[PDB]
């Protein structure tokens, strides 16, 4: 029938108007369609035939789709969506399973010609209009007007939410602690009552909202238990995902591997040890997507190690506001990392991974902090507090960290766990000038139109040297000279640069990195075992350096 | 009950629409105080429960106005503050008193319960949109609409005035030489007297206000460990930017006279008319760092020159009523804080540093925020409006410890930055 729920006012965007768009005659056929359609669509009062005193319309359109026996109408008010103000976004988030409770029973509740009895604003009724034509263009004009929320209409997603939730609040009322909770077209009564007594409370339900209009045409709680919704499938008990059928082939394009790597990722969500580091790198290059993008040993191998854990059907858990959560770490790969957080001391509960991207030669113990708060803002999102954290790094190498660091952090209570690799800073620069030790100057230029760079140093001691290079910008050089001198210096050593950006790297304390160069600035680094690095306004006229950037650029300026 | 008066029409400032500021995952815990909060503010009358036919939000937040107390709403007007109080502050713009800053003591009361009474256009009440949000998004949140004047908003306090300034006149004939500046539903009031009696005259007000408008601010004091200065008082005349010293050790070591150039390097563009060439010549050599080089009669000159040249500032105090104060931090060691508020780059009204002994409010980011506060504060008190800024901090560490250490009822518009700061350094 028909809601007698209070409406909700709506109106158009100011300056805007009633869409003024006439419908284009389709074939006499659905013509009659539509009439057959609209008949009874109006007999149930869900319109009302009004043609004159409204000029507004819209296209009415009708045709068949998704192997069904009867007719569709398609009457999609986009134009009318353009005018219409804006509403409450129905859902602005993602419910994630993870935060929910297991109930001993769960049911769903189709609420299929939902909007339909939902009655639309009195005024805006007008602005919904569809026109009806005939044959030979012989037609007086069969008008139409909405009195629920139009098929397409932007406000009835979101109306009928809103419109629901009062449908439904005497009912818990009267009847409390069953969880219930609606996505758009599906309804799903939850709780932890016998199979019978559960479908007693149901039956209540349904009655009342028998009562209110909306008709479930589900004769009973009747409903696939394995719940498949967004992805996940859903139990009393357990939840996971499963249509990740990940296909292979040659002459894969951009496209394919792109689909294929998005495919990897949601499964991660469960599933521990989805790694996406050497396919999602492939896709780098962003342009044509129809071109075969090829794949290298290792991007092979990736897939190959994925998808036999795929091939695992890892069960999810739920949770229990009894027990406190735990969110454990593993540092993974090179710049990959995964977590798992869980109530129960072996019953996964939620798993996630962090791809390190932010920023290239990027501190380890960065990362990990960086993951830390990852994971601290999707649960606070999902649960409602945050987790304990299991963390593969040594307490008092963070108290370092933190204490000599620009940015600001905060580590919520995290305990040691000993893990395959554990998080330490390899190397570390002092803090004042080694008494003794020998002291290189630095100095690398290029120029710039020839790619012709220079590198060398020069020792307390009248220690030269130089190296030409080739296809190397002014900074990359000046790198290379750091590593002259990390080459040829000792256990203990002093070296002075110019270059801002040679010190913005090195006093990172970086680890990893897609440079061989920077990585071998790190093995020497990672030898030694003590190394100052000093910074110089260059040109500026500074001990040695200044005659430094001399014997550099002998030959070619920049 | 039916006790309300006619209300000041408000509008939108033309270009702009109502603001839709997407709300921050709150936990459990705070949702608890804010639910509850709300509740009574419904049935109070203060609020009410909106539909969905309001596409608004303003963010709120749950905080503890003082140390072990209960908890505090607080909304996020910065937004509709921007379009709406940045229309209004040319027409009820209150004027700021730089008397404020001259005088001795300065007491901030908090006067927010007064906006509670006078009601808003009920047709401006739609913009006020403020949105409770609920764990795993089961639900949509419980949004809510404002009645009377919200405690955050800036074109609140304004329309209060009218009251404000007749409940002081009184006060204000028998305490002449006491100024009394409003900010944002915080009493900003100045005097002279000795500290003993300033506790006076304020409690004084403090029994005023409470006697002709029931005015009722909330008393504070702290007889515990952590004694806090009686009525959460401030200094302004204690106030000047002086900590910038060049060590006494800059003609021992190369490496040190090194790091001298450094300093004055940078200085270059702060203090124009500074030179470092002479010094320079002294560490010219490929030496050493630990070899130590004696000062010289040019470099010598220049180094004293520079070295009080540094104490007395030039240029720079151009205050710009067009540009806005921009307020950047420096995490600087173990407990130490520095900021620095400018205009125009190198061109700073004003520099201080921050300093919360690092041990019990160990919190990197409690003394951040604190700072965050200290900071704003007295730009209030000496420029009248907030500065923006620029915080050390990840952006998503940030917004979710911030509520946690705050006890202020405004919030200063602040950006991330993430790249290593040169002026990282001694000061
Ligand atoms: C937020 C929520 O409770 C929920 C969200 C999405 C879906 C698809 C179902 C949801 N709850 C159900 C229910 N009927 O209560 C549920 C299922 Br399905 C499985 C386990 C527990 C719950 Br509470």
């Amino acid at each position: 029938p028909i809601s007698p729920i209070e409406t909700v006012p709506v109106k158009l965007k100011p300056g805007m108007d009633g869409p003024k768009v006439k419908q284009w005659p389709l074939t006499e056929e659905k013509i009659k369609a539509l009439v057959e359609i609209c008949t009874e669509m109006e007999k149930e009062g869900k319109i009302s035939k009004i043609g004159p005193e409204n000029p507004y319309n819209t296209p009415v359109f009708a045709i068949k789709k998704k192997d069904s026996t009867k007719w569709r109408k398609l009457v999609d008010f986009r134009e009318l969506n353009k005018r219409t103000q804006d509403f409450w976004e129905v859902q602005l988030g993602i419910p994630h399973p993870a935060g929910l409770k297991k109930k001993k029973s769960v049911t769903v509740l189709d609420v299929g010609d939902a909007y339909f009895s939902v009655p639309l604003d009195e005024d805006f009724r007008k602005y919904t209009a569809f026109t009806i034509p005939s044959i030979n263009n012989e037609t007086p004009g069969i008008r139409y007007q909405y009195n629920v929320l139009p098929q397409g209409w932007k406000g009835s997603p979101a109306i009928f939410q809103s419109s629901m939730t009062k449908i439904l609040e005497p009912f818990k009322k009267q009847n409390p602690d069953i969880v219930i909770y609606q996505y758009m077209d599906d309804l799903y009564v939850g709780s932890d009552l016998e199979i019978g007594q559960h479908r007693t409370k149901i039956e209540e339900l349904r009655q009342h909202l028998l009562r209110w209009g909306l008709t479930t045409p589900d004769k009973k709680h009747q409903k696939e238990p394995p719940f498949l919704w967004m992805g996940y499938e859903l139990h009393p008990d357990k939840w996971t995902v499963q249509p990740i059928v990940l296909p292979e082939k040659d002459s894969w394009t951009v496209n394919d591997i792109q689909k294929l790597v998005g495919k990897l990722n949601w499964a991660s969500q469960i599933y521990p040890g989805i790694k996406v580091r050497q396919l999602s790198k492939l896709l780098r290059g962003t342009k044509a997507l129809t071109e075969v993008i090829p794949l290298t040993e290792e991007a092979e191998l990736e897939l190959a190690e994925n998808r036999e854990i795929l091939k695992e059907p890892v069960h999810g858990v739920y949770y229990d506001p009894s027990k406190d959560l735990i969110a454990e770490i593993q540092k993974q790969g090179q710049g990959q990392w995964t977590y798992q957080i869980y109530q129960e001391p072996f019953k996964n509960l939620k798993t996630g991974k962090y791809a390190r991207m932010r920023g290239a030669h990027t501190n380890d113990v960065k990362q990990l902090t960086e993951a830390v708060q990852k994971i601290t803002t999707e649960s606070i999102v999902i649960w409602g507090k945050t987790p304990k954290f299991k963390l593969p790094i040594q307490k008092e190498t963070w108290e370092t960290w933190w204490t000599e660091y620009w940015q600001a952090t905060w580590i919520p209570e995290w305990e040691f766990v000993n893990t395959p690799p554990l998080v330490k800073l390899w190397y570390q620069l002092e803090k004042e000038p080694i008494v003794g030790a020998e002291t290189f100057y630095v100095d690398g230029a290029a120029n710039r139109e020839t790619k012709l760079g220079k590198a060398g140093y020069v020792t307390n001691k009248g220690r030269q040297k130089v190296v030409p290079l080739t296809n190397t910008t002014n900074q990359k050089t000046e790198l290379q000279a750091i590593y002259l001198a990390l080459q040829d210096s000792g256990l203990e050593v002093n070296i002075v640069t110019d270059s801002q950006y040679a010190l913005g790297i090195i006093q990172a304390q970086p680890d990893k990195s897609e440079s061989e160069l920077v990585n071998q600035i790190i093995e020497q680094l990672i030898k030694k075992e003590k190394v100052y690095l000093a910074w110089v306004p260059a040109h500026k006229g500074i001990g040695g350096n200044e005659q430094v950037d001399k014997l550099v650029s002998a030959g070619i300026r920049k | 009950p039916i006790s309300p008066i006619e209300t000041v029409p408000v509008k939108l400032k033309p270009g702009m629409d109502g603001p839709k500021v997407k709300q921050w995952p709150l936990t459990e815990e705070k949702i608890k105080a804010l639910v509850e909060i709300c509740t009574e503010m419904e049935k109070e009358g203060k609020i009410s429960k909106i539909g969905p036919e309001n596409p608004y939000n303003t963010p709120v937040f749950a905080i503890k106005k003082k140390d072990s107390t209960k908890w505090r709403k607080l909304v996020d007007f910065r937004e509709l503050n921007k379009r709406t109080q940045d229309f209004w502050e040319v027409q009820l713009g209150i004027p700021h008193p730089a008397g404020l800053k001259k005088k001795k003591s300065v007491t901030v009361l908090d006067v927010g319960d007064a906006y509670f009474s006078v009601p808003l256009d009920e047709d401006f009440r739609k913009y006020t949109a403020f949105t409770i949000p609920s764990i795993n998004n089961e639900t949509p949140g419980i949004r809510y609409q404002y009645n009377v004047l919200p405690q955050g908003w800036k074109g609140s306090p304004a329309i209060f005035q009218s009251s404000m300034t007749k409940i002081l006149e009184p006060f204000r004939k028998q305490n002449p030489d006491i100024v009394i500046y409003q900010y944002m539903d915080d009493l900003y009031v100045g005097s002279d007297l000795e500290i003993g009696q300033h506790r006076t005259k304020i409690e004084e007000l403090r029994q005023h206000l409470l006697r002709w408008g029931l005015t009722t601010p909330d008393k504070k004091h702290q007889k515990e460990p952590p004694f806090l200065w009686m009525g959460y008082e401030l200094h302004p005349d204690k106030w000047t930017v002086q900590p910038i010293v060049l060590p006494e050790k800059d003609s021992w070591t190369v490496n040190d006279i090194q790091k001298l150039v450094g300093k004055l390097n940078w200085a270059s563009q702060i203090y124009p008319g500074i030179k470092v060439r002479q010094l320079s010549k002294l560490l010219r050599g490929t030496k050493a760092l630990t070899e130590v080089i004696p000062l010289t009669e040019e470099a010598e000159l220049e180094l004293a020159e520079n070295r009080e040249i540094l104490k007395e500032p030039v240029h720079g105090v151009y205050y710009d009523p067009s540009k806005d104060l921009i307020a950047e931090i420096q995490k600087q060691g173990q407990g130490q804080w520095t900021y620095q508020i400018y205009q125009e780059p190198f061109k700073n009204l004003k520099t201080g540093k921050y300093a919360r002994t690092r041990g019990a409010h160990t919190n990197d980011v409690k003394q951040l925020t604190e700072a965050v506060q200290k900071i704003t504060t007295e730009s209030i008190v000496i420029w009248g409006k907030t500065p923006k800024f620029k915080l050390p901090i990840q952006k998503e560490t940030w917004e979710t410890w911030w509520t946690e250490y705050w006890q202020a009822t405004w919030i200063p518009e602040w950006e991330f930055v993430n790249t290593p700061p040169l002026v990282k350094l001694w000061y």
